[PDB]
């Protein structure tokens, strides 16, 4: 019901904030990617 | 056949690499093998009594296997 | 021509003077609105000190809010309207052309959405209690933690 | 001046301005209840108001805790809930089973990883290595940087445990360090 | 789980691999154990990989980086950061003080309990650039080369606290050849020793006792090289009015 | 400096000994004030704070520091606080108007009465409220009181 | 704009608080920066060390 | 927020794997579950009572890239990495046979459903092998010269759809081994093809990143293709990305890399979901084929994702 | 050039120190038995010194990006040449370091040692050596400024004579860090052990202010690094035409507007300002 195209396709509407990361460097996130495709990019 | 060569030749390449039966974890694994006991020797010979001072970084290792020294005495 | 639209809310009563001589089918969906009853017990989603307090959402989110015209309608930026001081009525959108309910309401000068909001109102009474408003706890998203909801939206005329 | 007769009208004040709002017509900024100077970093917590409006001093009760702390700062905490003009009909029951059982749950599990840590610790694992060493990978999404606000290119990270050395003690000296403060004391509400 | 390191100690390959130990090291700023995340760097040099030097609760205080320790919103160190903007906050190094403080804050903001500084640096380029008888002019005898051949030295008159040594021998050395330059703020004095007695005749034949150094007038002159001893206040201020005299 | 060390070393030592006595704490914090270090003196007595957090004679003797060395706004904070903390002690209700009434501000008496009625006090203190109002001339203020 | 001075039908000055406060700065925002005045500071110190002579 | 299918949960997780989940079938009945996977296994799970993993096939020396099962779901086909297709009988949970003469890795493979039963299998060595599933050797294999990644069989038994690393769909008749035509249109390499449960219409999935739906009954014009649906980037992994119709044929969902299943209407071409779920690549998104609400997800996550569309 | 032997290996073997006690413990590799005294007053001259012009060159560290500089080479003791693994040179004004390292590759730490010995700290970015033991004669100041010119380039030499000691402060720290490396337990124009420290914070109020100055300084040019010009114009206002773009830009079309400095500088891609 929250994924459906509709919703997703619907914006927040309002005007922006004249004046969210996990990480204090950036946003960090647990990934699941292959070694064979780490190793090869890697090289 | 021309255009597309270099396509065929990579990947044949990754996917042989990926799913090839001798990288079943990423990386060729082979048995541990057995070393030369000349290896050996010249290590016991060099540390000798733990008294230069090049031997500090495995002075904690050395007197921490203390607590094996039952095993190798068994 | 000015119409009272009288919202009352949890921390007041706010009277509201619509403009219907500068942007007349947007006053008209917020009569229509109010006098249908779509505003009774909806809250205030976003408060933003010194910015804006918006509302009007029925599912308290940001994202919905149904007009009159059907889903959205298009922006009366009438050039000799705008956002000059606290407690101005404008609609909220989430571009051009795609006013629906939500109802934006600046608490200061904010000149920088001329063009871009259509002012269609002001507040007649109740600017401390929109101070208040403005002066309640938020989270990281601007949420109120304390709730504020419309009561009852009317009109009066 | 009502609308839309307002032409050459200018307000000098919450006087003119009556209950309050701004005029959009007039080009000039105003300010229904003055203007703001500034605020020049005072330290002083930020005035709030409560529900209905009032100025609100729970703040200073509940300064230092977490937003979900149940915190008695109030007479209205004294008064019996049966008589508590907000309230009608109270619910006392117990929880259902599924929510009891969704709540031994969430609690066996934290208290079993509890106790494998204690487990862990009282009998420390004879050699301290691992043949399970695989790695995770971490996508890492980068902010700006130091002094630099231009975009750059996304990260993925390989994080392995270190092969440590099986027989090494550990490698710091415990300190005594005296136990912190409490958490803000509350209300005594007697 | 993962550290807040910075992209430029960062390794330029934008696939990374770290190493992580539990209790790997002491933090250098609270002397308290802490994963270290360690990765090897761009170039294989031999040194070691680049790794966390402060716990993820210090860089959080800090707002550090973990690796650099600097500044991690505009590349500072952090007692620059904090002397410059001083209002962010201050820090505690007396030792149990520092764990303690350090243990407190951890408590506290895992617990729950518990963008900033436009306003401090917009201050600070604001008081950045709010900004800070008669003696005669030198002779024939001031600009005219002894016959002591003997006399090496040369004699700077006036110098203003702010005259470094660098741009002064960079001055003397694309003029001559130097063998040593004494300068004292103190007594706002200087002597040069040359290594070239014919240099030496030709740099102050050009300069005639007058230079101009980074908006600072300057008298030279020739002078037996003397030992700058504590002179009088007095004394120094003659020689700083001498200097400012230099030019009418 | 070496005297300072010195007397420091010895007070910290009998707060380690006995922290339960009120009288190490508060002559450690009075030294400090009388070598004029508020922020020092500030730090002992909230340490105290955290030893005996509802004690009236600590919470007395802290926000009188503060007032005597003429810290107003760090008082009227001590004073929020500590009626916050213990809002049955009338004791540090008398003394927050008291002080309101000396520093002239008398709407500011008549929020801290305000906030103390809501906490529905004794008579004595609906009495006091009475008479501020009577001794300011607001006898229909005084009407409300009473009703 | 928190007093309406008003006149009824006896033409007369009454003052009306539009807000609760007027006499009380409970439920005023601005409650916190009444500056006390110098003197009211003076009275309140001298008086407290009047307490610790005695 | 309805209650739309008879499961434990409207969504449940379904972990055990020790490596990426390359593919992922439903009984076609619908009530169970084979999952293939890196760590070279097969596990078997049933959808409803609550969910249970009843089986596990071992016996493959590669990764399990595709799977397959029988007409009336005792007999489950698998092609694997290790050059090899497999046919497992699931009452005793035992390798019947191997199916041996491939020479590189088996990409794809497909089942013949109806007339009589057949194997299908596409393979880097630019073959497609037919395969009698009584008999270890092929009965036929049709040499092309470009690797091939995707294979699907039409519903009337006799012409197969394949595309690989030449961008192209080339629909081949069997008993002629020789293509027919060849549709047009993908850039990169096809990773999924499949026929829509009334039988019109292929859906193919490349590595551009564009699901388009092609005509499949005879009578078409020069260009067969219905629609280019978007809105499933493929990611950082070269995968194998294999969707499906719904059993009404009017859904369409594949995976994406960013751990999404996304679902259109294959009769207008509006995004319907972009359901979320998954930490890897989704390499398998499959409808139930009751025609229940059930979508099934399978990632490089070592897990699966089955819910239910209310 | 490649890098040139300083001395040879034959008397860079590694051996115990002399003994100065009843045995050799092997832990601390330490002398024990003895007394506290002889350690005290024990601080030998230098084994060697380096030279720019004679033993400055190339190495596998001019091969290898980003690696640090040779200590054994600072003190003159480097006996590897053309194989060391760390720079032969002298640091220039372009070689910096960041806080947590020294360019030698050691650790910086929190604090000092509490003979400013050793290493140095990142809480506090100190250019300045101390320089003493040295022999009072009045050509002192003539011998420090060449020797340290010959070690690196001088903001500010200070020699006070009374007590023979010389406060050096370098423009760059990595500059100081390798005077003193190169300098400590070596000699001047007399034979004399130098006790070249770190400088402790001066406690001249004009050093003060001079130190705390520089340290705005370097801040400020990091934050104009940090934002663009034309609000590093904006904000500064030194001149009119900035100044008269700050009152438009914050008037935003209304008269009298003056927009909050947070408004007006918040920076991000679509904040307020068309300057974001
Ligand atoms: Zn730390
Ligand atoms: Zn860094």
């Amino acid at each position: 019901v929250p994924y459906t195209g509709e919703n997703l396709a619907r914006p927040s509407y309002g005007p922006a904030n004249p004046f969210k990361n996990n990480v204090l460097t950036g946003h960090a996130e647990e990934m699941y990617i292959s070694e064979a495709t780490f190793r090869a990019k890697h090289r | 056949i021309a255009k597309f060569a270099q396509k065929k030749k990579e990947w044949l390449r990754m996917q042989r690499n990926r799913f090839g039966e001798k990288r079943k974890g990423g990386f060729v694994e082979t048995q541990k093998a057995d070393m030369p006991p000349e290896h050996l020797r010249k290590i016991v010979k060099d540390i000798g009594d733990v008294s230069q001072k090049k031997y500090t970084s495995d002075k904690r290792s050395y007197l921490g296997a203390l607590k094996f020294m039952p095993h190798a005495v068994l | 021509m000015a119409t009272d639209v009288a919202l009352e809310t949890t921390m007041g009563t706010i009277i509201l003077e619509l403009y219907n001589q500068h942007a007349p089918r947007t006053c008209e969906n917020f009569k229509t609105l109010a006098a249908r009853g779509y505003y009774d017990g909806t809250i205030f989603h976003r408060v933003i000190k010194d910015f804006m307090v918006q509302g009007g959402d029925p599912t308290g989110t940001g994202r919905g809010g149904r007009s009159i015209y059907g889903d959205t309608f298009e922006d009366e930026i009438h050039p000799g309207l705008r956002h000059t001081g606290a407690g101005i009525l404008s609609m909220a959108n989430a571009g051009p052309n795609t006013n629906g309910s939500q109802f934006f309401l600046t608490l200061a000068p904010t000149p920088w959405l001329d063009g871009k909001h259509t002012i269609f109102g002001r507040v007649k009474k109740g600017i401390r209690v929109l101070q208040r408003m403005g002066l309640v706890p938020t989270d990281a998203d601007d949420r109120p933690k304390t709730e504020i909801k419309i009561i009852r939206a009317y009109v009066v005329g | 001046p009502p609308y839309p007769n307002r032409a050459g009208w200018r307000p000098r004040a919450p006087e003119d301005f009556g209950d309050g709002g701004a005029f959009p017509e007039i080009p000039v900024a105003q300010y229904p209840w003055g203007k703001n100077d500034s605020s020049s970093k005072s330290n002083a917590l930020v005035v709030q108001v409560d529900s209905e409006g009032k100025v609100d001093y729970t703040a200073i009760a509940r300064q230092g805790h977490s937003s979900d702390r149940i915190i008695h700062a109030s007479f209205k905490d004294l008064i019996p809930l049966r008589q508590r003009a907000e309230a009608g009909q109270i619910d006392l029951s117990r929880p259902s089973k599924e929510e009891v059982e969704a709540t031994a749950e969430r609690t066996k599990n934290a208290l079993a990883a509890l106790v494998s840590g204690a487990l862990a610790a009282q009998k420390p694992k004879n050699v301290q290595v691992n043949t399970k060493r695989e790695a995770t990978f971490v996508k890492y999404t980068p902010s700006a940087q130091m002094g630099n606000n231009t975009k750059k290119q996304e990260r993925i990270i390989k994080i392995v445990e270190r092969q440590r050395d099986p027989m090494e003690p550990p490698k710091f000296k415990h300190k005594k360090i005296p136990r912190g403060p409490p958490s803000p004391p509350p209300p005594v509400m007697h | 789980d993962f550290p807040s390191v910075c992209e430029n100690c960062l390794p330029e390959n934008p696939y990374v691999k770290m190493l992580k130990e539990d209790y790997g090291a002491e933090c250098k700023l609270c002397t308290r154990p802490f994963t270290v995340f360690s990765w090897a760097g761009d170039g294989r040099a031999h040194g070691r990989k680049k790794r966390t030097n402060i716990c993820l609760t210090c860089a959080r205080l800090k707002n550090a980086c973990q690796c650099c320790i600097m500044d991690l919103q505009f590349g500072l160190p952090i007692v620059i950061r904090d002397k410059a903007l001083e209002l962010i906050a201050p820090g505690p190094q007396s030792e149990i003080n520092r764990e303690y403080f350090a243990q407190n804050n951890e408590r506290a903001i895992e617990e729950g309990r518990a963008k900033t500084d436009e306003k401090a640096r917009e201050l600070l380029r604001r008081l950045a650039n709010s900004k800070p008888a008669a003696l005669p002019p030198p002779g024939p005898k001031d600009w005219l080369p002894p016959a002591d051949k003997s006399i090496m030295s040369l004699f700077i008159t006036g110098i203003e606290d702010d005259l470094p040594e660098w741009k002064i021998r960079d001055f003397f050395k694309q003029y001559g050849k130097i063998k040593s330059l004494v300068v004292s703020h103190m007594t706002h004095c200087a002597f040069v020793n040359y290594e070239t007695r014919e240099g030496a005749e030709k740099a102050a034949t050009e300069l005639k006792g007058r230079a101009v150094i980074a908006g600072c007038p300057l008298r030279i002159r020739w002078s037996i090289p003397r030992p700058i001893g504590t002179m009088n206040k007095e004394e120094r201020a003659e020689m700083l009015r001498d200097g400012r005299s230099a030019f009418p | 400096k070496e005297y300072q060390g010195r007397k420091r070393r010895e007070f910290e030592d009998y707060i380690r000994r006995n922290r339960l006595r009120l009288q190490n704490w508060f002559q450690y914090a009075q030294w400090e004030l009388e070598q004029k270090e508020f922020a020092r003196a500030r730090s002992i007595f909230e340490r105290a704070l955290d030893v005996h957090p509802n004690n009236t004679q600590l919470w007395i003797r802290y926000i009188e520091a503060e007032l005597k060395n003429r810290n107003i706004n760090h008082a009227r904070n001590l004073l929020d606080r500590a009626v916050t903390r213990l809002p049955r002690v009338s004791k540090l209700w008398y003394k927050y108007v008291y002080v309101m009434e000396m520093l002239g501000d008398i709407p500011g008496t008549r929020q801290v009465f305000d906030r103390w009625m809501k906490w529905e006090p004794d008579e004595d203190a609906w009495n006091a409220y009475i008479k501020l109002e009577k001794r300011y001339g607001e006898y229909e203020r005084a009407r409300q009181i009473f009703a | 704009g928190t007093l309406d001075i008003i006149e009824t039908e006896d033409g007369e000055m009454i003052a009306v608080d539009k807000d609760g406060t007027f006499f009380s700065t409970a439920n005023a925002t601005d409650f916190a920066q009444h500056k006390p005045d110098k003197a009211a500071v003076d009275r309140l110190v001298a008086d407290l060390r009047k307490a610790e002579e005695a | 927020t309805p209650r739309t299918s008879n499961l434990k949960a409207p969504l449940m997780e379904l972990s055990g794997h020790t490596g990426e989940i390359f593919t992922a079938k439903f009984d076609p009945t619908g009530t169970l579950i084979a999952s293939g996977s890196m760590d070279r296994t097969i596990m078997l799970w049933r959808v409803y009572g609550d969910c249970e993993n009843y089986g596990v096939l071992n016996g493959h020396k590669a990764a399990i890239l595709d799977l397959q099962w029988s007409r009336d779901g005792d007999i489950l086909f698998s092609a694997s990495a290790d050059m090899h297709l497999a046919s497992w009988d699931l009452t005793t949970g035992q390798r019947i046979r191997r199916y041996i003469g491939h020479e590189e890795i088996i990409n794809a493979m497909d089942v013949t459903q109806r007339g009589e039963e057949l194997l299908i299998s596409g393979s880097d060595d630019g073959t497609i092998g037919i395969w009698d599933p009584r008999t270890k050797n092929a009965v036929d294999y049709i040499e092309t010269d470009f690797p091939i990644t995707a294979v699907a069989v039409s519903e009337a038994g006799n012409e197969i759809y394949s595309g690989g690393i030449d961008n192209d769909i080339k629909v081949w008749d069997i008993r002629k081994k020789a293509v027919v035509h060849t549709m047009l249109g993908h850039n990169d390499t096809i990773t999924t093809l499949r026929v829509s449960p009334d039988g019109q219409q292929l859906l193919s999935y490349a590595m551009d990143s564009t699901a388009r739906t092609w005509d499949i009954r005879p009578f078409a014009p020069t260009d067969r293709h219905i629609r280019t649906f978007d809105g499933a980037p493929l990611g950082l992994e070269k995968n194998l990305i294999r969707g499906s119709w719904s059993k009404d044929g009017k859904k369409i969902a594949v995976g994406a890399g960013d751990g999404t299943v996304v679902i259109w209407g294959s009769d207008t071409g509006k995004l319907l979901y972009k359901l979320p779920g998954h930490k890897g690549t989704v390499n398998c998104a499959e409808f139930a084929p009751d025609g229940a609400p059930i979508i099934l997800s399978a990632s490089s996550d070592r897990t699966m994702l089955l819910g239910e569309l209310i | 050039r490649p890098a040139r032997p300083q001395i040879d290996p034959a008397l860079v073997k590694s051996e115990r120190p002399p003994q100065t006690g009843t045995v050799f413990n092997i832990w601390y590799n330490k002398w024990s038995g003895g007394d506290r005294e002889d350690k005290y007053l024990s601080q030998t001259h230098a084994k060697g010194r380096c030279n720019i012009a004679r033993d400055s060159g190339y190495t596998r560290a001019d091969s290898r990006p980003g690696s640090y500089f040779c200590l054994y080479f600072a003190r003159g003791i480097c006996p590897k040449g053309q194989d060391c693994d760390y720079l032969h040179r002298l640091p220039t004004i372009h070689d910096i370091f960041n806080p947590n390292v020294d360019c030698f590759g050691r650790d910086k730490f929190a604090d000092y040692r509490d003979d400013m010995g050793g290493v140095g700290s990142f809480n506090r970015q100190n250019r300045t050596i101390y320089v003493g033991r040295i022999h009072v004669t009045d050509d002192i100041e003539e011998i420090v400024a060449r020797h340290f010119a010959e070690w690196g380039q001088i903001e500010r030499i200070r020699v006070l004579n009374n007590r023979g000691v010389a406060f050096i402060t370098y423009t760059n720290e990595a500059n100081a860090q390798f005077a003193k490396e190169a300098m400590a337990h070596q000699s001047l124009d007399h034979n004399e052990i130098l006790n070249v420290r770190w400088a402790t914070a001066d406690p001249n109020p004009l050093a003060q202010k001079r130190e705390q100055r520089r340290i705005e300084e370097q801040a400020a040019e990091a934050i104009r690094r940090a934002l663009p010009a034309e609000f590093v114009a904006e904000i500064e206002g030194k001149d009119p035409e900035a100044r008269k773009r700050r009152k438009l830009e914050s008037s935003y079309g209304l008269e009298g507007y003056e927009a909050p400095d947070a408004v007006h500088f918040a920076r991000g891609p679509n904040a307020v300002n068309p300057r974001g």
